[PDB]
């Protein structure tokens, strides 16, 4: 912030840039060490009614692998169709923002 | 349409002739299919995908358009994609996949928890 | 970039050093900017989201030749792209709560633990015993920066994990370092240890 | 100076991190995590999270998960400086190192 | 043979004697029902009503501990109202139950603590102030703290039929009875150290153990006492290579659940 | 008591892998003394190897003699390129150990353990 | 590939990497843990379990500490079955000593009872 | 508070001090035996009771979520006073 | 959406004004130029250096320091001995003992943290109920011998009675968030 | 929409479960086992014989075009007469989707090695070789990868102990490391963390 405007010249035009408008070295735009106190807000189970733990228990609906298939106690089994694991993915578009560099 | 100048692809080259080249390889995958058995399950559906994908070829002459039809990105990944295929074809042919399963675990083997 | 992008040295010593193909880069079990170096479309942000990254707009950094010069572009970039999305999760940022409310799994706040009886039960089985996870296994991967970074979690059902596998994308990198180096010189060798991005915490674990 | 064959010994920091988490509670586990990718720490932290949460079959609310990208991709920033600079630092660009490594 | 009946646990058959309660036909399927006052080895209280379990088709929910299984009976071990039915209750046994888990030594092997963990909600809503109690002065051996008791009057039943001392029981009613002894009085059976294990809570603890341990620290020696011919099979908990304290380990054929107050 | 082999059918074939290895290793101590200049003579380096082989003499699965050599080529390997260091090799020694004594009387002075 | 015959026990204790005095001085208990009687929960009595015999410990000279020179310390193998445990035991060359499982005893339990007319179990408190 | 002991070792609030024969008071030579001398015994002791008009009084130990959990102390037997089983304080009923 | 970082390959033709500023490029040096046009710009700048240990690095009241045990302000320790921390603590870097104190208190008779055991995680100060151990703002506590960190009971209580202007300050300013 | 649960999709369940039948089908030589999981994840459970068939078929096959190994690691449960448990997780960029091929193995039984698969199976391997002690047929190159020159045993095994049996130091009468049997001044403390009251009903096992 010190330099004189001779010295920001210089170093403005060595770089190509306007370092004066960025400087890498923080002053006063940031922000104050004692901040006011906060108040932070509840979640969505800070309720006094409707609100039984059973209704919201995700660990309690967890269950086993469905089987599909197995040699033991699961037998698996016009032309059954082929399937992919999945629909095959999309091409990714080419951005707009700035397709080359 | 102009011929590509790239596939996009380190190590994977332009090819000049993608409808014969697919043709090749396609016809090629139908014939080493014929060797298997019919009730073989590798058999049915790798008829059909080859199939379905061979009639695209034949119906679009368009390289650009044929992409969009076979939905495996450039046509030299389809190209290559499909020798994958033709190699594996060979392969199940001497593995034989389709037997009855060779050996039952023991009976708690795939049990979770224990 | 002033200093390396266009510099002719810089450039002697990074175009067609540790050129890998897509193929190759697939098959050796690569991932990350390892990929997309080589010109592979992929990034998991994009194609698997977690989080929130399907609400943010970025660019994917892509290669074309394969080789430690395009790897450092790519990287470049990222940082870009992240400048990016830092911005839209500085204006998106949401109020409310900061973890799930659920004190079977999140320790509920000081002050009613404090005050509430349920509070301090939960409170104090969360730090002793912890929260018990049903039984299961998950593979679970994120874009990390080195790359894909996974971990293959076994549950046996109590609070403590029964198997953690983790996924290092730098393992599979280095494993590749003796197939990217043919053909190169040992000056070479440490810029291509370099373009891998290897930290050997998670090479080792 | 040709390189015929690179033959990487590693473990010399193999220090058993997947055995000691068997006997972690998961929260416990967590700060081994971070010490993995010790450049990428909270996205370390981000992947342990994500399994976690998914065998708990539980989500974390909306404002964490902003910050955990928000944290995320600062943390990419601050491997991607480590990543170019040491590596130019190695072919012998010594200066990028220190005014990134003051960001 | 003849004499079984079949009842039916969420739809899995079981056969049962007559008499047989909803609680031990659940045991039967292995689903261990939650209690506070029930005990195996005592008379049925059915007091705390943590137990009560949904039949299909009937409308009220019945306590298992005390309800002989019916033929045809469906037992909704996890339906609904069987779960709120347990939040509902574990809400009412925590809203005067005092904060004291870092300094109680029931902190890490309770019952109260785990079931509000598995059954219970994670949060309360009680708003007002909680009961307090004066503490009862019964020897040397068992502490009492008795604003942490659950009025489950598992040490009462002890007492009369395991140790025949009637000089347990409860004073007043409402929210405002206190298990004791009314007048100053010491509790020194041979066996009276047994209420430190079945009382669910800490409001029954050891004096010479009070405060050295947590649960979770100790190693289990399973071992034998040798301070009578008896054998009473026993745990030896120990902790960085030192003795903590002696829990009784079940043997049915010797000492069952219990042991004298100098194996303890 | 039907089991897959690994290497061998039977202990006669896996003992002629033994033999094999144990030729490996006695031709390669004088070279290991030689250039990690240990301080130990060469009968002294194949005196060690006779030991370590002894140790598990007792053993008569094919599939664990099978897998005993496997290790024992590893550990050669690690050795001839010298990925070993000294240190390692001197271990096989236990030059700073006090070892335990066998007998009743000395392990009752000692302490509680068998 | 085809098959061979091995007629012998199995015993990887050559693979192991064990020390010696590890395998052959060890005995390990093959139980089921009793319930805490602390608690009335019996889930923790549902798994057959493998510890090894307790060694010496001994106090820290400088802080006090437990110190310890078994390595056994605090191995605790969980098994599915009592047999399962016995046959990991026995390929490993440790000796065992196998305690059969207890069950609590099945009750009659009558809460009619405590109304008794000409019986003890009248309860004279409720 | 701190004493010594016959071999002018300090004795700690927990009740240590090394036996004069015990060979570990070598590690206190040329340095010293660290012992905090604020002990929270006499200090809790040195509190006066607290006089309430009521039969029960919750003690959350003061400065509200900055304290220790919030317990309820019964003070009706009138030849004590109720304890803090957390901070220590004691509470007497006035009448 | 994805971007190419070097596909700038629209080849085109050349003329002279292009072919002489690519000969100028190369034979002049010109980038290589920029590069210690860069360089000379970062000679005039401000370093970013501060004058340690005069001068200090900016922390906040979060810092996770050294460790120490708290009191009331009656000076009661705050400790009641549950072991939460004890249970809690990833590196079992805490040992604790405890027993009735001779006024009948629930007081611990050993505390001790393995210093160079622990990960300064403060997973201890979350654990405990009645923030009676905390890590203090201190992070200048380096020992010549390995000894020095082994902090008994005595010792982090004789920190607790050091740092408790700043700790206490320091919680103040952040337990709004907790 | 509950807040603090997961939310759940049927689509990638109903996909997954499709494909492992189709996968079921096509090699029933060596399938044992099919399942997908609440987290929606696939997993194909074969005999050790069809480990380089099957993984060939997912990498090669137009419909699957798993060419992507991301890892492949072991896990070891004593209870079970084949106590080592073979988890290779595949990723499928053509498809974005994932599945998880497990086998197993005992201590004397090797795996083929899938490193004609994936060149990326060569180190994993070796690690499972390293941790475990699975022996795997036809590697190239297969020997120690993480632990020290000459260490003894397979320390991810449940049964090797935490802190080891050797531990090192410099000895200066030798001058130089020496390994000796552990002692540590402190013991590594064990807790009993596991409540004894079921929390899972789902998984609650037959009462036999
Ligand atoms: C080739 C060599 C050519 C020599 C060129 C002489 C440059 C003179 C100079 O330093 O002025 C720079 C002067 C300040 O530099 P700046 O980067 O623009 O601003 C930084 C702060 O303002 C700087 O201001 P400040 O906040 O630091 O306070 C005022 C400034 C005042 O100090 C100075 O400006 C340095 C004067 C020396 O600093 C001091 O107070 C420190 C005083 C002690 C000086 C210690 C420096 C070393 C002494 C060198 C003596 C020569 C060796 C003898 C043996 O800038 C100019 O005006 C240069 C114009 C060209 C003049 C020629
Ligand atoms: C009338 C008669 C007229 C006749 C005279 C005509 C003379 C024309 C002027 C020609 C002057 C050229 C000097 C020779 C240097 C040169 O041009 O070589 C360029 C050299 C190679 O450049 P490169 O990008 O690698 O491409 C290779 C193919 N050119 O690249 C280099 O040499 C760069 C090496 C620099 C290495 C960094 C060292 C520090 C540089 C900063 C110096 C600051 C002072
Ligand atoms: C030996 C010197 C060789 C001849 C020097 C002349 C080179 C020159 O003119 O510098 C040009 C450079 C601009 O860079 P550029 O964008 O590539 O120029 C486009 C040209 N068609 O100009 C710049 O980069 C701007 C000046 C920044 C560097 C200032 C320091 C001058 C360094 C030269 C002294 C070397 C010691
Ligand atoms: S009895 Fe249980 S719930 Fe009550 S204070 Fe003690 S540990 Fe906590
Ligand atoms: S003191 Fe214990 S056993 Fe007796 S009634 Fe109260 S909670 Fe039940
Ligand atoms: S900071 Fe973490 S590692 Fe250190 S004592 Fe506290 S809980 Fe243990
Ligand atoms: S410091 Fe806190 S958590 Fe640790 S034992 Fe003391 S009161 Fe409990
Ligand atoms: S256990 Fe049935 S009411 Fe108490
Ligand atoms: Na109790
Ligand atoms: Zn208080």
């Amino acid at each position: 912030a010190s330099a004189t405007r001779v010295i920001q010249k210089l170093r403005n035009w060595a770089s190509g840039q306007d370092l004066q408008a960025k400087l890498q070295l923080r002053y006063q735009e940031i922000a104050k060490r004692t901040q006011p106190p906060p108040k932070l807000p509840v979640g969505p189970s800070h309720k006094l009614s409707n609100n039984y733990y059973c209704t919201r228990d995700g660990r309690r609906e967890v269950v086993p692998p469905s089987i599909i298939m197995s040699s033991q106690k699961a037998l698996v089994s016009t032309e059954k169709k082929a399937v992919t694991p999945a629909p095959p993915m999309k091409r990714w578009e080419l951005s707009k923002d700035q397709p080359y560099l | 349409g102009l011929l590509k100048k790239t596939t996009g692809l380190v190590g994977l080259a332009v090819c000049d002739t993608p409808h014969e080249r697919l043709t090749i390889l396609y016809t090629k995958t139908l014939d080493i299919l014929k060797h298997f058995p019919k009730h073989a399950a590798y058999r049915k559906y790798t008829e059909q995908i080859t199939n379905e994908k061979l009639d695209m070829v034949k119906a679009e002459p368009d390289v650009k358009k044929l992409e969009a039809l076979l939905q495996g990105g450039e046509v030299e990944e389809v190209i290559l994609q499909a020798e994958k295929e033709l190699s594996l074809a060979r392969k199940m042919l001497k593995w034989k996949p389709w037997e009855p399963l060779v050996e039952e675990p023991p009976a708690n083997q795939w049990k979770w928890p224990i | 970039e002033e200093m390396l992008t266009n510099n002719r040295i810089w450039r002697n010593r990074t175009v067609d050093i540790g050129v890998v193909t897509a193929e190759d880069a697939l098959n050796y079990g690569f991932s990350g900017v390892m990929l997309r170096g080589s010109g592979i479309q992929w990034d998991l942000r994009k194609t698997q989201p977690y989080d929130v990254y399907d609400q943010v707009e970025f660019d994917v950094p892509i290669g074309s030749r394969g080789d430690c010069y395009d790897r450092y572009l790519c990287r470049v970039e990222e940082m870009r792209q992240s400048l990016r999305i830092i911005e839209q999760c500085l204006n998106k940022m949401p109020p409310g709560e900061i973890k799930v409310d659920d004190a079977k799994v999140s320790p509920p706040k000081r002050a009613e633990m404090k005050t509430s009886m349920e509070s301090l039960i939960h409170h104090f089985k969360l730090y002793t015993e912890g929260y018990q996870v049903p039984p299961g296994a998950t593979y679970t991967a994120i874009e990390a920066p080195k790359g894909e970074f996974g971990v293959y979690l076994v549950s046996d059902g109590s609070s403590r994990p029964y198997r953690c596998k983790i996924k290092a994308p730098g393992f599979a990198h280095l494993a590749g370092l003796d197939k990217m180096s043919k053909g190169h010189m040992l000056a070479d060798v440490v810029a291509i240890i370099g373009t891998q991005d290897i930290v050997f915490g998670e090479i080792d674990r | 100076e040709m390189v015929r064959k690179c033959d990487p010994h590693i473990g010399l920091l193999h220090r058993g991190t997947e055995k000691l988490i068997e006997y972690k509670t998961y929260l416990q586990a967590l700060p081994y995590f971070d010490r993995l990718d010790y450049v990428s720490m909270m996205c370390n932290e981000q992947a342990y999270s994500i399994a976690v949460e998914k065998l708990l079959n539980i989500q974390p609310p909306p404002r964490a998960q902003w910050i955990r990208v928000l944290f995320g991709e600062i943390t990419r920033i601050l491997n991607h400086i480590m990543a170019v600079t040491t590596h130019a630092l190695d072919i012998g660009a010594m200066t990028p190192f220190f005014w990134m490594f003051e960001e | 043979a003849s004499n079984l009946i079949e009842v039916f646990v969420d739809g899995q058959s079981v056969m049962v004697e007559p008499g047989t309660t909803v609680l031990q036909a659940c045991e039967k399927v292995g689903m261990q029902i939650p209690r506070f006052c029930y005990h195996e080895r005592l008379s049925v209280a059915g007091n705390c009503r943590m137990c009560l379990v949904e039949i299909e088709k009937a409308p009220k929910v019945v306590a298992a501990c005390a309800m002989p299984v019916m033929k045809g009976w469906n037992i909704l071990t996890n339906s609904e109202k069987s779960k709120k039915a347990r939040e509902g209750v574990m809400e009412f046994l925590l809203a005067n139950h005092p904060l004291d888990c870092p300094i109680c030594d029931q902190g890490g092997e309770c019952d109260l603590q785990d079931q509000s963990m598995m059954f219970g909600s994670d949060r309360s809503r009680f708003l007002e102030g909680k009961r307090a109690v004066e503490d009862k002065n019964i020897g040397p051996l068992v502490k009492t703290i008795m604003t942490r008791c659950i009025q489950c009057t598992r040490c009462i039943r002890f007492a009369s039929e395991i140790a025949g001392v009637d000089d347990l029981g409860t004073t007043g009613r409402g929210n405002d009875m206190q298990v004791g002894t009314y007048i100053e009085k010491m509790f020194m059976s041979e066996l009276s150290g047994n209420v430190i294990d079945i009382c669910p809570v800490g409001a029954l603890t050891s004096k010479p153990y009070a405060f050295t341990a947590r649960p979770w620290e100790t190693r289990k020696t399973e071992s034998i006492d040798v301070m009578d011919a008896v054998g009473s099979n026993i745990v030896v908990s120990t902790r960085t290579g030192e003795v903590m304290r002696i829990l009784p380990r079940m043997h049915e054929d010797i000492n069952e659940e219990w042991i004298s107050d100098k194996t303890r | 008591t039907s089991v897959k082999p690994i290497f061998s059918r039977d202990l006669n074939e896996a003992k002629r892998r033994v033999r094999e290895l144990y030729r490996a290793w006695y031709r390669e101590v004088p070279n290991t003394v030689h250039l990690m200049q240990l301080d130990i003579t060469v009968k002294q380096g194949r005196d060690k190897v006779r030991e370590m082989f002894m140790k598990n003499a007792h053993v008569t699965d094919p599939r664990v003699v099978d897998l005993l050599v496997i290790k024992g080529k590893m550990e050669l390997q690690e050795t001839i390129k010298v990925w070993k260091q000294r240190t390692h090799v001197m271990r096989f020694f236990h030059e700073t150990e006090t070892p335990r004594p066998k007998d009743f009387l000395s392990k009752f002075y000692m302490g509680h353990d068998p | 590939t085809q098959l061979i015959t091995v007629d012998e026990k199995l015993d990887i204790t050559t693979l192991t990497g064990v020390p010696e005095e590890h395998i052959k001085t060890r005995k390990v208990r093959i139980f089921v843990p009793a319930r805490n009687n602390m608690q009335s929960g019996v889930n923790n009595t549902k798994k057959w379990k493998m510890e090894f015999d307790t060694r010496e410990r001994w106090e820290n000279p400088l802080m006090g500490w437990a110190s310890t020179a078994d390595p056994l310390s605090n191995m605790v193998l969980t098994f599915s079955a009592k047999e399962d445990a016995i046959a990991f035991a026995e390929k490993n060359g440790w000796s065992y000593d196998v305690e059969e499982k207890k069950v609590p005893k099945p009750k009659s339990k009558s809460y009619g009872a405590n109304f008794s007319w000409n019986k003890r179990t009248r309860v004279s408190t409720k | 508070g701190v004493q010594v002991s016959p071999s002018g070792e300090k004795i700690t609030h927990t009740g240590q001090v090394y036996d004069e024969k015990d060979y570990r008071r070598v590690r206190f030579v040329d340095r010293q035996k660290e012992v905090n001398e604020n002990f929270a015994i006499d200090l809790i002791a040195q509190q006066p009771v607290n006089e309430v008009e009521h039969r029960i009084i919750a003690c959350d130990g003061g400065g509200g979520a900055l304290g220790h959990p919030k317990v309820y102390i019964n003070l009706d037997k009138e030849t004590k006073t109720g304890t803090c089983g957390y901070c220590g304080l004691q509470f007497k009923q006035h009448h | 959406t994805y971007k190419y970082v070097n596909k700038k390959e629209q080849e085109s033709e050349v003329d002279m004004k292009s072919a002489t500023d690519n000969a100028a490029r190369i034979l002049m040096w010109t980038e290589l130029i920029r590069g210690l046009g860069m360089t000379l710009s970062y000679l005039f700048r401000e370093p970013a250096t501060i004058n340690y240990p005069f001068e200090k690095g900016p922390l906040s009241p979060r810092f996770r320091g050294e460790h120490a045990l708290r009191r009331y302000p009656s000076g009661e320790e705050r400790c009641i001995a549950c072991k939460l921390c004890e249970a809690i603590c990833p590196a079992q870097a805490i040992t604790i003992e405890a027993e009735p104190r001779a006024d009948g208190s629930r007081r611990t008779t050993r505390y001790d943290i393995d210093m160079t055991k622990c990960i300064y995680c403060g997973f201890c100060q979350e654990a405990c109920p009645v923030d009676a151990i905390v890590e203090g703002p201190n992070f200048e506590f380096s020992t010549e011998t390995h000894e020095e960190l082994l902090y008994n009971k005595e010792k982090l209580l004789n920190n607790g009675d050091k740092w408790e202007a700043e700790i206490a300050a320091n919680i103040q300013a952040d337990y709004l968030y907790r | 929409k509950r807040p603090t649960v997961r939310p759940r999709s049927d689509v990638t369940h109903k996909q997954l479960s499709a494909f492992g039948e189709y996968v079921a089908e096509i090699l029933p030589k060596y399938v044992q086992q099919v399942q997908v999981s609440c987290l929606d994840e696939l997993e194909i459970c074969i005999h050790p014989d069809g480990v380089i068939p099957t993984l060939t078929f997912l990498r090669d096959h137009t419909n699957a075009q798993f060419k992507s190994l991301a890892d492949l690691t072991a896990v070891d449960v004593p209870t079970r007469q084949n106590r080592f448990e073979i988890v290779y997780n595949l990723l499928s960029l053509r498809f974005n989707s994932r599945i998880r091929v497990k086998t197993y193995a005992d201590e004397l039984t090797p795996i083929d090695s899938i490193v004609s698969v994936h060149i990326a199976a060569n180190w994993y391997e070796r690690e499972v070789w390293d941790m475990f002690g699975v022996f795997f047929f036809n590697h190239p190159d297969l020997r120690r990868i993480l632990t020290d020159y000459g260490f003894e045993g397979h320390p991810f095994r449940k049964d090797f102990p935490l802190t080891g049996y050797v531990e090192l130091r410099y000895d200066d009468e030798v001058k130089r490391v020496v390994a000796e049997p552990v002692e540590l001044a402190q013991e590594f403390r064990k807790f009993d963390l596991n409540s004894p009251w079921e929390a899972f009903p789902a998984y609650r096992q037959p009462p036999e």
